[PDB]
RNA sequence: UUAUUAUAUGCACUUGUAUGAUUAACAAUGCGAAAGAUUCAGGAUACCUUCGGGACCCGUCUUGAAACACGGACCAAGGAG
RNA sequence: AGCUGGUUCCUUCCGAAGUUUCCCUCAGGAUAGCUGGUGCAUUUUAAUAAAUAAUCUUAUCUGGUAAAGCGAA
RNA sequence: AAGAUCAAGGUUAUGAUAUAAAUGUCCCAGUGGGCCACUUUUGGUAAGCAGAACUGGCGCUGUGGGAUGAACCAAACGUAA
RNA sequence: ACCUAUACAUUACCGCUAAAGUAGAUGAUUUAUAUUACUUGUGAUAUAAAUUUUGAAACUUUAGUGAGUAGGAAGGUACAA
RNA sequence: GAGGUGUCAGAAAAGUUACCAUAGGGAUAACUGGCUUGUGGCGGCCAAGCGUUCAUAGCGACGUCGCUUUUUGAUCCUUCG
RNA sequence: GCCAACGACCAUACCACGCUGAAUACAUCGGUUCUCGUCCGAUCACCGAAAUUAAGCAGCGUCGCGGGCGGUUAGUACUUAGAUGGGGGACCGCUUGGGAACACCGCGUGUUGUUGGCCU
């Protein structure tokens, strides 16, 4: 009957992968973590204090507490069955800022530029992101010679 | 199964930073414009990677049999898949049609080997000019002075009477 | 009389029926595990703020008379 | 619309004369019609079908051909046959088969006036045909226009192949049969 | 193969008050005529506000009528209460207004009429103000009830302040094991 | 410059078209023929007949009951949230 | 008696679960999940959105299976 | 660092949708004996065998189809042309 | 090409859900006219004709949908007092 | 805070019943049948060897593919009112 | 460029074998009163006088050893999704999407932050 402890299956979760071996280098702390910023939790198993319990590895939350040597990140974790909210106190040695958020911020500044540029052009804005549409009337010039070549196959050979 | 021959071309996606991915083409036997593209990727994959939808279709175009009244011998070179056993063929077909040749091919392949339309791969098409026809059955047709008996007949059933009182009458002289 | 231990069969059907249901982006901000102190002078912050157009204007008038703070940011 | 047909025809004419192959602008706008169940369907696809609004067999909606949509149509493939609908087909569908969503209730049309009815704020749209322009061209108010139509519910076409659940390549039905839908769709209305 | 006409299509909310009261429905019938015929949301919600069960209708007390007066832009105001209006002894000074209500308790009618205010029926407020001019619609405190306390009765998750369903309150009545850290666990 | 289309085409009358489930012009026939009562149309009443097709025994525990699972010959009346 | 058997009119509408946990528990309960009913508050998700819920896509994280490796530990 | 006061902002900043959704009470029944199939799999030579993962059915489902059939296929059933 | 499920399309019809109005009758509304006012043409008024006394705790009006054990709710029916 | 219930969310507990009794159970053994076929029985394939010579007259290693269900296990679907 | 101190990323910085290193300098490298630490003034503590860029360190070279990245390998492998597709089965074609790895090949062999100095 079952699995259950805490460290179940974490041979490769807490594995430092080849040539990244040792003492967690200082840049990790140098990043200032501020309440409301989106953070990704990545289990570093060499920093054994403030360990993010195995379900929380690559489950990403927003910061609602900063404490003297822990960052309290609210990960919303799918239960059987009512999404309860968990404040997990985990260290910065395991906590890395999500640049999922920066994409949003880059957009505000870009949208404001496009808005201004368009307004000074008079018309028109259309700053909302449209995914890759079936494109265009494509002219291929030979140049550099007509095509043609067909293909295949003699693919025997065991 | 409707045998129409199609020219399909496909480049592999379009970046402005990244010039002009090379343009491959094929002749494809398909009833279907979609089957023309479908086979086209599968054969393109065999040399040159190019998965649709990291793949760019390009143009789907049907090609024009040059001589459908034209009286020609075709050799087709063919690969088929048997159950434990993928092998190569050369067979020669006397047809109006490169389209008609392939349609008679899928039927013939289907029959003798149990030849799966999905299990068959085409290979190559050439029109045989002139005594390059290994083809014992084929070369019978090339023969000066080609007169040939009509062997047998085919008895429409019965009649315009279901009730044929005038007895067929296998005779015919 | 071997029964069967554990099927997660139909659990995921069950969940989507009346939705697993995400809560809220609370503009009215929840607390717990804030190191007691911030909370103490957060309480004072709210209280001392008493309201406010004259209060900001009087301390702006102090900052222009004092000017103030070349030292603090560099230390 | 008539000019639109001429532009395509002329691009092809001018190219081929200059030796050039002008390969003509890849198609926007798909019509999706439901061949399949709901029962004996996997839930990923069941969910995708509800969102499309395709509730019953042979009910069909128009769906904007985007990178977003096309992936939902892929998981939906054995469940759907789809193609590029001609303007005749869109016109046949709205005038005979086209109902309106007004506070739940599925409400006639046929009046110009009842289409002016809402869509005059989406300017230049005061007619039954002007709604189909907006659908056809994938005009900016396509979200609301497509919504306004409640899925057109369409008899059966004509001898619709026994093999049914095979990709169109295999003689199937199911697939993006492209331009060959125009024959199908016109008959199914 | 309808994907999916599942649920809910039974919805939620009373067309008509769940009451035998012949008086009550006449007010509903009156305001129902006033709804679409005269536009305006005062008719729309008072129609609904008659539908209301006795809970969701909890008694509005006279001191709540008197605090609303302290409000800016409110001195000329005929306070609407779709409800029972209850006398609050503690308000020394009860201000003048006409108050329109379904029912006014007899001790509450004397302190309105002493003020010197008028105690009014909604049908006479409908005549006066079919345009709902200078009303103020007050709704009672539902949070007060003993039933609301009991909901959420849960131990574990650092909550409740909920009141266990106890016939008798005292020592030997649920003080022990599970209320306190001493006898195993804190709530 | 030419073609096309719409507006400047009102009032009377109208078995005109539609008016959002627009079956009726027109006509023939039976017949209500006082009470009495002819004739016509229409019908898986009971039940009979003739034809096709479908119909395995309910109650129940059970994963599944027509079961070579169990109670129940048949009927009335008492008879259990 | 946690067992077996039976439980007495109809129609309409919606409509399960054999799973979780604990229990001398394992032929059973409680409990959570699924179920209905009762409603309530608001509908730009409401009566003549710049507010979401949850599925694609996109962007941004995670993973040691398939495959591959052993002239890599 | 929070609470937060004040001022600036073209188009609200992926796509379909919403059968309206969220929320509370009952602490409600019924369930706690599952069964089968695609796919993935462990034990076992294997089993109409014992046991998981995901998903659908059957359980609660006829009808049409597989001659036949709980489960497979097609399809979810108001009454009829 | 043909055959064919209670599927699918349309239509009538049942129910359930939805969505909207219905509640000046000492009054309202329609129709025809005579008179009067303004104007081409409309209204007022007089007269004559016609409709309207709504279980407004229901009807008129509308659309979408219906398998169903366990079970739940809703509304009737029968029986004795 | 400690002392403890290991059936470890916490009964305080020895045999025997072929003298037995009950309420049930095909959720469950024995037993028929069904699946399976390792094991058993029967039959092959390849062929190193035996056989004076000569692999197969009759045989046949090391291997390997089956069939049968009549061995025995494996199973518990049905049957314990 | 070099050098120092303080570092980031973390082998393009390592390894191996040579060559070279001017100047402000690290270093090489000396002395042992004192403090201080060592069995031993090797380290460590202190004093900074005589030498030297050979080494550390840095750079430069190397079809090296290793390491990075891209292609190639390979749309294969593998796999999601589909069929009243095939095969006796084991499994396998097709069809809609996604997509490796070893290997081989090419090209690089530390870059850069702060702060001070030196500049061939």
């Amino acid at each position: 009957t079952n699995s259950k402890g805490y460290r179940r299956g974490t041979r490769d979760m807490f594995s430092r992968p080849f040539r990244k071996h040792g003492v967690i280098p200082l840049s990790t702390y140098m990043r200032v973590f501020k309440i409301g910023d989106i953070v990704d939790i990545k289990g570093h198993g060499a920093v054994q204090k403030g360990l993010p319990y195995k379900a929380y590895h690559g489950k990403t939350g927003r910061i609602f507490n900063v404490t003297q040597h822990a960052v309290g990140v609210i990960v919303n974790k799918r239960v059987r069955g009512k999404i309860l909210a968990k404040r997990v106190n985990v260290r910065i040695e395991h906590i890395h800022h999500s640049k999922c958020r920066e994409d949003f911020l880059r957009r505000v500044k870009e949208n404001e530029r496009l808005l201004k540029e368009a307004k000074e052009k008079g018309q028109w804005v259309s700053l909302k992101r449209q995914p890759e549409q079936p494109k265009k009337a494509h002219f291929v010039k030979k140049l550099e010679e007509p095509i043609a070549l067909a293909p295949i196959p003699y693919e025997f050979i065991a | 199964g409707l045998l129409k021959e199609y020219e399909v071309v496909g480049r592999k996606l379009p970046s402005e930073k990244e010039p002009q991915t090379p343009l491959y083409k094929m002749r494809i036997f398909a009833p279907d414009n979609i089957v023309a593209k479908s086979r086209f990727w599968y054969f393109l994959r065999q040399l040159k990677k190019f998965k649709k939808t990291t793949g760019e279709i390009v143009s789907i175009k049907q090609v024009y049999e040059t001589s459908p009244v034209k009286i020609k011998n075709f050799g087709i070179w063919l690969r088929y898949d048997s159950r434990s056993g993928t092998h190569n063929m050369y067979r020669e077909y006397r047809d109006l049609t490169v389209g008609g040749a392939v349609t008679q091919c899928y039927r013939d392949m289907g029959a003798r080997h149990r030849a799966r339309a999905h299990s068959i791969q085409i290979i190559k098409v050439d029109s045989i000019p002139a005594a390059k026809t290994r083809r014992v059955h084929v070369k019978q047709f090339h023969d000066s002075k080609i007169k040939f008996p009509l062997v047998q007949r085919v008895h429409h059933k019965g009649n315009r009477k279901l009730f044929s009182f005038r007895k067929p009458r296998t005779y015919f002289q | 009389a071997k029964s069967k231990n554990h099927t997660n069969h139909n659990q995921n059907k069950k969940a989507h029926r009346n939705g697993i249901k995400r809560p809220l982006r609370k503009r009215h901000e929840s607390t717990l595990g804030m190191d007691v102190k911030f909370l103490i002078n957060q309480r004072y912050a709210r209280k001392g703020n008493l309201s406010r157009e004259e209060s900001v204007k009087r301390y702006n008038e102090r900052i222009a008379s004092q000017k103030g703070k070349p030292k603090p940011v560099t230390l | 619309y008539i000019k639109a047909e001429q532009r395509e025809i002329k691009l092809r004419r001018l190219a081929k004369k200059r030796n050039q192959f002008y390969v003509p602008a890849e198609a926007k706008l798909a019509f999706v019609v439901r061949i399949r169940g709901i029962n004996k369907v996997a839930p990923k696809v069941r969910k995708v079908l509800q969102l499309f609004r395709l509730r019953q067999i042979n009910n069909g909606v128009f769906i904007k051909l985007n990178k977003a949509t096309i992936n939902m149509l892929r998981i939906a493939e054995p469940y759907i046959t789809w193609g590029y609908p001609n303007l005749k087909s869109v016109r046949e569908l709205i005038y005979k088969r086209g109902f309106v969503k007004h506070n739940r209730q599925r409400v006639p049309i046929t009046d110009n006036f009842v289409i002016e009815r809402k869509l005059r704020q989406a300017h230049q749209i005061q007619c039954v045909e002007d709604l189909v322009h907006e659908i056809f061209t994938v005009g900016p108010n396509f979200k609301y226009a497509s919504n306004f139509l409640w899925p057109f519910k369409l008899n059966t076409p004509t001898g619709g192949w026994r093999k049914k659940a095979n990709h169109y390549v295999n003689g199937g039905d199911f697939g993006n049969r492209e331009d060959q839908i125009n024959r199908l769709l016109r008959k199914m209305v | 193969g309808i994907d999916i006409n599942h649920k809910y299509d039974r919805k939620v909310r009373r067309t008509e008050p769940k009451s035998q009261d012949v008086y009550l429905r006449l007010l509903v019938k009156l305001y129902r005529f006033l709804q679409r015929r005269t536009n305006k949301k005062f008719n729309r919600i008072i129609l609904k506000r008659l539908f209301m069960s006795k809970i969701n209708r909890p008694p509005l007390s006279l001191q709540r009528i008197a605090r609303f007066f302290k409000a800016a832009n409110q001195p000329e105001s005929t306070i609407v209460v779709v409800g029972t209006v209850t006398d609050d002894a503690r308000l020394l000074v009860v201000p003048k207004l006409t108050v329109c209500a379904l029912h006014v308790t007899q001790t509450a009618r004397e302190r309105i009429l002493k003020a010197g205010g008028e105690v009014l029926t909604f049908d006479q407020l409908a005549l006066r103000s079919p345009t709902g001019k200078n009303t103020l619609l007050l709704q009672g405190r539902r949070t007060a009830r003993t039933a609301c306390k009991h909901f959420g009765k849960a131990p574990g998750v650092p909550h409740s302040h909920t009141r266990p369903y106890v016939r008798s309150k005292g020592r030997k009545f649920e003080r022990a094991r599970g209320r306190r850290s001493s006898c195993g666990y804190k709530k």
